[PDB]
RNA sequence: GUUUGACCUCAAAUCAGGUAGGAGUACCCGCUGAACUUAAGCAUAUCAAUAAGCGGAGGAAAAGAAACCAACCGGGAUUGCCUUAGUAACGGCGAGUGAAGCGGCAAAAGCUCAAAUUUGAAAUCUGGUACCUUCGGUGCCCGAGUUGUAAUUUGGAGAGGG
RNA sequence: GUUCUUUGUAAAGUGCCUUCGAAGAGUCGAGUUGUUUGGGAAUGCAGCUCUAAGUGGGUGGUUCCAUCUAAAGCUAA
RNA sequence: CACGGACCAAGGAGUCUAACGUCUAUGCGAGUGUUUGGGUGUAAAACCCAUACGCGUAAUGAAAGUGAACGUAGGUUGGGG
RNA sequence: AUGGUGAAAACCAUCUAGUAGCUGGUUCCUGCCGAAGUUUCCCUCAGGAUAGCAG
């Protein structure tokens, strides 16, 4: 892996402009409003059981914190 | 172009522009016949990487399959049948019922003459590509068939009943080993 | 069809036997014995110039 | 058999073919040198061997110059169009050999080529040519 | 049960197949140039044996092009590589040697 | 303009050009799938990823240019043979079942898309028609085609220029 | 071998220097019901539920390292 | 007891193969085995052979190891010759 | 059992040369040697595991 996958900022523009156009899906609807009231501790448990492994509902948590703090504040 | 974001678009599948696009449509092709005959792909980022040039002969029929062998076969076996002098090339899952799905199956004429000429593509004008989905030669015949490379498919590599005559029959040489 | 049709051999034993087939050609009564008329001819083992 | 049964019987006649020898002695097609020096009584490698050419270029399992002279023998043995030519008579005329100028001109040089592209041109047109 | 009778038969059907790939490839050598290649596993290190293609590396040392090397028949593999430093002189070694042996006819 | 005109969709025809069925079936590719019989009665092991049935091909088919094998001073598409080997491994360890990498050989051949703009000019193709040197070429007209047909590129990189 | 025609600021190749440089999703995967195997790390497949990532992802070897690039296709012997 | 036999001709039943041994013969011998193959051939014969592989050649153990001369490879007693 | 044909419960064709704790039969001559009718546990009933007699 050379060619392993370079950040593209073309990609990670198209990515993150259908992030928002697309909305949010239903479990993730549940999952944002989890992390505001139950926190981010239930919020890994309900993601994990949705996803298939916990690698997945990591960055997955992670990448709605990022939407959440951004969307507030600017 | 906007191949890109087509491609992350139908990504989020169970987002609101795409969930709405499901609903419409899922009624829309109800209406319609079992096996009928869409003039475009509605989904033509996927019918292009899977080879479809929007020209004379290549041919876009979308398919009804119940639910509960495999579907993608079965949609690809139903419109063989009915599209007998078409060749099966590829097929893509486009939307789905709680009672059926739907497969936009796409077609090329062997018959017609701007597939005879280019090389791309006048492969298929074969006779050895007859009924690609009757042998499971398709995408979803060849991922059902459990043809691929690993430790995983040492069984079923180059043909499961070749495998089998090649291990339980007795072969003999002139001289005896 | 799949009875026993050839034979394997030592390649040593075959080798042997070709050995002693061709010393037994230069014996001359080993020869007569055999068959072949060979009371008129003028030695053995019998060796004719290279022009033949 | 059934269908041979009938074949036999019939009066049509078999469509008898007669190509067992041909399937040995096969003439070689691809050169002339070696379609002269070839002996069809030898085999493959044997005639390669006589030759002086190689036959395999691996370490062959198993056991085991007239004519090479005659190839060396046989390896011993572009323009430009008209308005190519129209148009570099047209530049070189109006500077001469300012190819700075030649390029930096608009009117004459229509195709932005750089420096090396114009001068090279010229060079080949200088030798069919002044 | 099968049974090989066509042993026999079946040598003087790719002897005959050698034969006529001799008389239609007529001054090549019926096979291409193949490398000199390292076996792998501890059992079979010791052995050095022909491998499938060169190299890009290989091919671009001894002094020639990738798409122009399969056209003079050396056979070239992409996925190789040369992590060994004594199995890539000795392939440079029979490149240079196999180029000096070489005659490409014109094409006129 | 309470006309009319673009498209899209649904039609139509004893129009023009095509094409699919059926037979054969040894081999191949899929789908479906028993029982007599073996270990003690039979749910697995076992007959058997069989026979019959069904669908589909060809002179072969299938497979195939790695999301591979390896643990080495690495191999390098696939297929077949020899061997690995009756080994690993599994099996009320029992009827027994049964590989694979390496190695030797047979034969060897690689490539095409989708992917970021031809944007100083859809550069492409179908069909009709008129001729010509007719498995086709050319002119003209028509349609397809920008919801993308050509050229350039496929990681072995590649492209832009100099 | 014998000729008739080759064109257009046409078509490539090679080395150096400079500026960029996108690779397949109802798929991978996850649980389960069956089928497949002699397959011990449910192998392979299908059905049903949910369903990703881009200094990524798949597979293996004792804390790293090696190895390829799926979800598209063609191809003789 | 019983089962078989009206008579005659012809047909008619321990075979072939694989796996594993027994003994004998032959070849060579710490080695041995050409015949998957390649070369060659008067052509399914015969004749040659590369690289490997099979089995044997040096043992004592259970995870980890070690390694066979105090020696006319022994001292005695017998023991074909 | 599979597949088929007939019909106010059947037959045909393959699997199937199915499987036998058995019945009947087993094809030339001569010479030479020549029994056993049973020991002990595996339990025996079945098949054997062994000793004995003949080489």
């Amino acid at each position: 892996s050379y060619k392993k996958g370079a950040a593209s900022n073309r990609t990670k523009f198209v990515r993150s402009l259908v992030r928002e156009i697309a909305g949010l899906s239903p479990y993730e609807r549940r999952l944002i409003d989890l992390i505001r009231n139950s926190g981010e501790k239930r919020a890994r448990k309900v993601a994990k059981k949705r996803l298939g492994s916990f690698t997945r509902a990591k960055a997955k948590v992670e990448e709605m914190n990022n939407i959440i703090a951004a969307s507030r504040r600017h | 172009g906007a191949y890109k974001y087509l491609e992350e678009l139908q990504r989020k599948k169970q987002s609101d522009v795409l969930r709405f696009l499901q609903r419409v449509r899922v009624w829309e092709y109800r209406q319609k016949n079992v096996i009928h005959r869409a003039a475009r792909p509605t989904r033509p980022d996927k019918a292009r990487r899977l080879g479809y040039k929007a020209k004379q002969g290549f041919v876009i029929y979308r398919v009804r399959v119940r639910r509960g062998r495999s579907l993608r076969a079965t949609a690809e076996e139903r419109v063989g049948r009915r599209a007998a002098n078409l060749r099966v090339l590829n097929s893509y899952w486009v939307n789905q019922d709680s009672t059926y799905k739907y497969f936009e199956v796409i077609l090329v004429d062997p018959q017609h003459k701007a597939i005879r000429r280019d090389a791309r593509y006048n492969w298929i004008c074969d006779p050895v590509h007859k009924h690609r989905e009757a042998r499971g030669l398709t995408a979803t015949g060849k991922k059902s068939r459990g043809i691929n490379k690993g430790h995983k498919f040492n069984n079923t590599k180059a043909g499961r009943r070749k495998t089998w005559k090649r291990q339980n029959t007795l072969s003999l040489w002139r001289y005896r080993k | 069809t799949w009875r026993k049709w050839n034979v394997k051999v030592n390649h040593n034993e075959k080798r042997y036997a070709t050995a002693s087939a061709i010393a037994a050609t230069a014996v001359a009564s080993l020869v007569l014995a055999r068959g072949h008329r060979v009371e008129k001819i003028p030695e053995i083992p019998l060796v004719v110039s290279t022009d033949l | 058999s059934v269908r041979k049964r009938k074949m036999n019987r019939s009066s049509v006649g078999k469509a008898t073919r007669r190509n067992k020898d041909k399937q040995r002695k096969i003439n070689i097609q691809s050169n002339p040198i070696i379609a002269a020096n070839w002996d069809y009584s030898l085999t493959m490698a044997q005639n390669y061997k006589k030759l002086g050419l190689r036959a395999k270029l691996q370490t062959p399992a198993g056991g085991k110059e007239t004519e090479v002279v005659k190839k060396l023998e046989e390896l011993a043995s572009r323009s430009q169009s008209e308005r190519e030519e129209e148009w570099l008579e047209k530049l070189y005329k109006k500077h001469g050999d300012d190819y700075k100028k030649m390029f930096f001109d608009k009117k004459l040089n229509i195709y932005q080529q750089s420096e090396g592209d114009l001068k090279r041109r010229l060079l080949r047109w200088k030798k069919r040519n002044g | 049960v099968k049974v090989h009778f066509d042993q026999a038969g079946k040598k003087v059907s790719r002897r005959n197949a050698r034969a006529t790939r001799a008389a239609k490839i007529a001054p090549r050598p019926l096979d291409l140039l193949r490398p000199v290649v390292r076996a792998p596993t501890v059992k079979y290190n010791r052995k050095v044996r022909a491998g499938r293609g060169f190299t890009l590396a290989e091919v671009k040392a001894a002094g020639l092009t990738a798409a122009y090397a399969r056209t003079i028949g050396i056979a070239v593999d992409h996925r190789r590589q040369n992590r060994n430093q004594e199995i890539f002189d000795a392939n440079v070694q029979r490149l240079k040697e196999y180029q000096s042996k070489i005659i490409v006819f014109p094409r006129n």
